[PDB]
């Protein structure tokens, strides 16, 4: 599977892979923003729990960084 | 006249196709005038030995087609036809057949 | 030693099987919509 | 000819070669055989039976005509699925086709039945 | 992700289609023993054996001298090497790890390993001519196709167990090829058919079905250079490839089998010249020429298609496949080719019994092959209409026919499927839509799955009984056998000198030759029609006469098979007219007449009814020696034949030139001494 018997490239189909590749990437990341507001969701509870804004202040700096370090890798 | 009708196809002929065609088609013609004098050949002096006559007249044929099938691949008014091959490939393959070819014939030239 | 009787159940299980699987894998196929695109 | 033209004639030749007609020809059985009663007289049967490899000529072409009745059902049916067709005419399509599928299925296994006492037992 | 799924899924699929193909076969193993079943096998047992002990070199030169004595046969100027080196290099291939297997094992199941493989290459030609879902039914529907699996049994070790492996190959080549146009698969096509050229006789059913494929590309004018360079590259290498098998010789060339072939090469080399002067010429300029051209190489042709006939230089068709043209000329002009029940028609029942559904699917592929007509879809649509004609012709062809009805029937069914599975895509008198779409489906699986019950109850019942054994149940159900075959083979074996030449009829030649080791006259490939007719001549004729044959070839042994003491009745008195019929058909033995033997009545009959010329002849007086005084049943009188349900009507007689060497426990196998010539000069009267 690694050798390749190849000639002539067919830059289209890179691009088809590459694409594909991307798409997953991204598909990851967006999974990790759905994730990040699923750690953000359970901050919520477990301020609701302590009470305490210091938690959940802490998370949505987290998430406005993180998940913007996503969307920008997104955009790019 | 015949004649005239064929000077209007060489002066065609001679002004329209590239150089690695025209070499293609003097290679056909040797290739064919081998082919020919062997056959006239056999129907003169006779069959035997039936082996050897078969393997090399059927190398001319092979070669003969093996030729034109790369002057058909080749040609670019044909690659929307046979697309996905590349010049390239094609000559690859034509190595590929003619050297089955010349292996097969040297079994049977004997 | 397995018997002819076992082996004829096996192969009817095996049959059953295969075609139940085929018939899931024409559903797999048409719900596609990379097929359709 | 176009292309509808030829498989009509395909399906013509499948009927006759299906039921054995190249059979019928060369070895010539009768349509129907016959065989006596307990009181003596002779009642005709329609099937050899016992002999897969044999075969009455009326046998084959009743054989062929159940297969021909299952081929076709499933174009009516694939007929049937247009758009443009009135929806009574449909229903219908998907009834035609339908019983032609399952009866002539059935009934060819029932006639196989016939002809071997013992299959599928 | 989706295409994972579509992968395990295929995967998956394929790997339970393979285990059942494999596993369907072992039926005739796990019942009896893994054992070489029938008489053909054994030659081809022997031969591999040989192949395997004495290297490939001397195989080919390999000359026999314990066969048709005293002329002996060329073996390898006269077999098909393929299956033999297959199995050589495969054996090869284990004992190099030292998995030394026995060579007898690789053999009985060399079957169902490439009956395995031809499902992947079935999977692989169906889904190139229609779409993957098409191609898994293909392959699940090949698994079990009984018509395949009669010939394909685990010890079933013949030709027809590789043949169509290397077609399937051949056509999933050639398939490419025309949809491609590239040198490269025509090349790959040509070593295919080198392979199956090399593997069974059937070769010349591809090299005259791609001619007619190519034929009807051009008649509907769908011919482009795609198939040129195909077919061109195709035809020469092939045909250099097959004149190598020294069986096959120049057959390719001089033989019209292979002239249509050639025809077609030569009218794709007109049409595709004139394609380009047509496109250099204006058609002022172009009609006189075309025209004339015409007119002059036409008529070459027209003349040298009728020369080549008329000097008789180029060979006429071989009286085989011109039975097969003709069903009537074997039975007229072939005795032994009319003896083989094989060769009979196919009846409705024989298709009904090996295909079941696919006989009503096959129609349905075919009306998708013409809806959506392609340059490749010709080809299955001629591979079909062909076999449905040539397994009606006989019986022994319905293996060429089973894959195209898979094959068809699986486009069928999945174009059924992914029709009505499209309505069902709820997911993401509409309700009326969907039960009918339901309901269809649901009777679609159930189709399915009685064509498995079916396969598999056929497989089971009818196509996995032995033949060099016989099976009985006692009243308490248990298995009776009758080993007397072995038993006999076994005597002559080890009880008789090693230069010993036993005389029987050719069915059980290759028996003699593998199990007992000696010297034989008369063989399963009647290569030698006139030394049949001395052997006929010789068990036909009366006993005074029949000894001059015997010393004329120098007989020691003669043996017959009896059933008429358990039943059994594939005997040689049911053999006996074919026996008279071949040995009265050489002008030697006009003095053999058929009628001579039936009653003035017109009947065959053993009874004292029976010919008094039948009575006496060599067969009957050797099978019923002694059996005269046997009580066969309580019932019965004595002398009472289960077979001809009769009282034999000569039941004491003395034997003159014979003895009795040995008479296997049931009588099934009875073998005689022929007695050396009387030592005093007297005659013997």
């Amino acid at each position: 599977v690694r050798l390749d018997f190849s000639i002539t490239k067919d830059p289209a189909a890179e691009a088809r892979m590459k694409v594909a590749c991307i798409t997953e990437q991204v598909l990851t990341l967006v999974n990790k923003r759905i994730g990040l507001y699923r750690h953000f969701d359970e901050t919520v509870n477990r301020y609701k729990q302590s009470r305490d804004i210091s938690t959940l202040n802490s998370g949505k700096k987290s998430l406005e960084t993180e998940h913007k370090a996503l969307t920008s890798e997104i955009a790019l | 006249s015949v004649v005239s009708v064929i000077s209007r196809f060489l002066e065609e002929y001679l002004s329209s196709t590239p150089q690695r065609l025209k070499l293609l088609d003097a290679y056909l013609l040797y290739i064919l005038l081998t082919g020919a004098l062997q056959f006239g050949y056999c129907l003169l002096v006779g069959t035997f030995p039936f082996n050897s006559f078969l393997s090399g007249f059927i190398s001319c044929v092979g070669s003969f087609i093996l030729a034109v099938c790369l002057r058909i691949q080749i040609n670019p008014q044909n690659k929307a036809d046979f697309q996905g091959i590349s010049p390239e490939r094609a000559f690859a393959d034509f190595l590929f057949a003619s050297t089955i070819l010349h292996l097969v014939v040297m079994n049977f030239v004997g | 030693m397995i018997t002819d009787v076992q082996l004829a159940i096996f192969a009817n299980m095996l049959g059953v099987s295969l075609f139940l699987l085929v018939v899931l894998y024409h559903y797999v196929a048409v719900n596609n919509p990379k097929k359709q695109e | 000819p176009s292309a509808m033209t030829v498989y009509a004639l395909v399906v013509v030749s499948y009927f006759l070669i299906t039921g054995g007609i190249i059979y019928d020809v060369i070895v010539e059985p009768p349509s129907v055989g016959s065989m006596t009663d307990e009181h003596g007289h002779q009642r005709p049967v329609a099937f050899l039976a016992y002999r897969v490899n044999g075969q009455y000529i009326m046998e084959g072409l009743a054989s062929s005509f159940l297969f021909t009745m299952g081929g076709l059902g499933f174009i009516i049916l694939d007929r049937s699925n247009a758009p443009n067709i009135p929806k009574l005419n449909r229903f219908l399509l998907l009834f035609i086709g339908f019983v032609c599928v399952l009866l002539s299925f059935f009934m060819a296994r029932v006639f196989m039945r016939m002809k071997l006492p013992g299959y599928l037992m | 992700s989706y295409e994972k799924q579509d992968t395990l899924l295929k995967l998956l699929i394929l790997s339970m289609a393979a285990v059942l193909s494999f596993s369907t076969r072992l039926f005739a193993v796990l019942r009896f023993e893994s054992v070489i079943h029938e008489f053909d096998p054994y030659f081809n047992y022997r031969t591999t054996r040989f192949l395997a002990e004495e290297g490939f070199y001397k195989f080919h030169n390999w000359f026999d001298d314990r066969a048709w004595y005293p002329l002996g046969r060329i073996i390898g100027g006269t077999i098909y090497p393929g299956l033999m080196i297959t199995s050589a290099a495969i054996y090869h291939v284990l004992h190099f790890f030292h998995i030394t297997i026995d060579i007898r094992n690789v053999c009985v199941f060399l079957a169902p390993l490439f009956s395995s493989f031809t499902t992947i290459v079935t999977y692989h030609l169906t889904k190139e001519l229609k779409d993957a879902g098409a191609g898994l039914l293909a392959a699940a529907m090949i698994a079990v196709v009984p018509g395949y699996i009669s010939r394909s049994v685990a010890g079933s070790y013949d030709n027809e167990g590789i043949a169509i492996f290397c077609m399937l190959l051949t056509y999933y080549m050639w398939i490419k090829a025309v949809k491609t146009g590239s040198i490269c698969w025509a090349a790959k096509c040509a070593l295919a058919y080198f392979y199956m050229v090399s593997s069974w006789g059937g070769y010349v059913f591809l090299i005259n079905l791609i001619p007619l494929h190519v034929l009807v590309l051009m008649l509907t004018g769908r011919f482009s250079h795609r198939i040129y360079v195909a077919y061109c590259t195709v035809y020469c290498l092939g045909t250099i490839l097959s004149m190598q098998i020294s069986f096959v010789g120049f057959q390719p060339v001089l033989s019209s089998e292979h002239m249509a072939a050639f025809g077609v090469f030569g009218l794709c080399q007109i049409h595709a010249f004139v394609d380009y002067l047509r496109s250099k010429l204006n058609p002022q300029q172009f009609e006189v020429l075309f025209r004339s051209v015409i007119s002059l190489v036409g008529f070459v042709l027209l003349t040298v298609g009728a020369l080549l006939m008329l000097t008789g230089k180029i060979s006429p068709w071989t009286g085989r496949f011109y039975s097969l043209l003709d069903p009537s000329y074997a039975k007229n002009n072939i005795p032994i080719i009319a003896s083989v029940s094989e060769h009979q028609p196919t009846t409705w029942s024989s298709y009904y019994f090996d295909l079941q559904l696919l006989v009503f699917m096959f129609p349905v592929g075919l009306y998708y092959c013409f809806s959506n007509l392609s340059d490749a879809r010709i080809f299955i649509i001629m591979y079909g209409v062909t076999s449905m004609y040539f397994s009606a012709v006989m019986v022994r062809l319905m293996l060429v026919l089973a894959p195209v009805m898979c094959i068809l029937s699986g486009i069928g069914v999945s174009q059924v499927l992914s029709t009505y599975m499209k309505n069902l895509d709820i997911s993401r008198t509409y309700p009326i839509k969907n039960e009918v779409a339901s309901g269809m489906i649901l009777v679609m699986a159930f189709f399915l799955i009685t064509y498995t019950f079916h396969s598999t109850w056929v497989t089971s019942e009818a196509y996995s009984s032995p033949s060099i054994v016989l099976s009985a149940r006692g009243g308490d159900g248990s298995r009776i056998i009758f080993d007397d075959f072995r038993e006999a083979y076994y005597w002559l074996r080890h009880n008789t000198p090693e230069d010993a030449k036993v005389m029987s009829w050719w069915d059980y030649g290759y028996q003699i030759t593998a199990m007992a080791n000696r010297t034989i006259l008369v063989d399963n490939n009647t290569w030698n029609n006139t030394h049949i007719s001395r052997v006929g001549q010789a068990m036909a004729s009366t006993e005074e006469k029949a000894y001059e044959i015997m010393r004329e070839l120098d007989v020691s042994y003669v043996l017959v098979i009896f059933g008429g003491l358990t039943g059994y009745s594939s005997d040689d008195i049911n053999k006996f007219l074919w026996m008279v019929r071949i040995g009265g058909s050489t002008d030697t033995g006009k003095h053999i007449k058929e009628n001579d033997y039936y009653t003035p009545t017109g009947e065959f009959r053993v009874d004292r009814e029976g010919s008094p010329v039948l009575l006496n002849c060599l067969m009957y007086k050797m099978c019923y020696y002694r059996f005269g005084q046997v009580y066969t049943e309580a019932k019965r009188p004595p002398g009472f034949d289960r077979v001809r349900n009769a009282e034999i009507g000569n039941k004491d007689f003395e034997l003159d030139v014979l003895e009795e060497a040995y008479t296997t426990e049931h009588w099934l196998v009875r073998i005689y001494k022929v007695k050396d010539l009387d030592n005093r000069g007297l005659s013997r009267t």
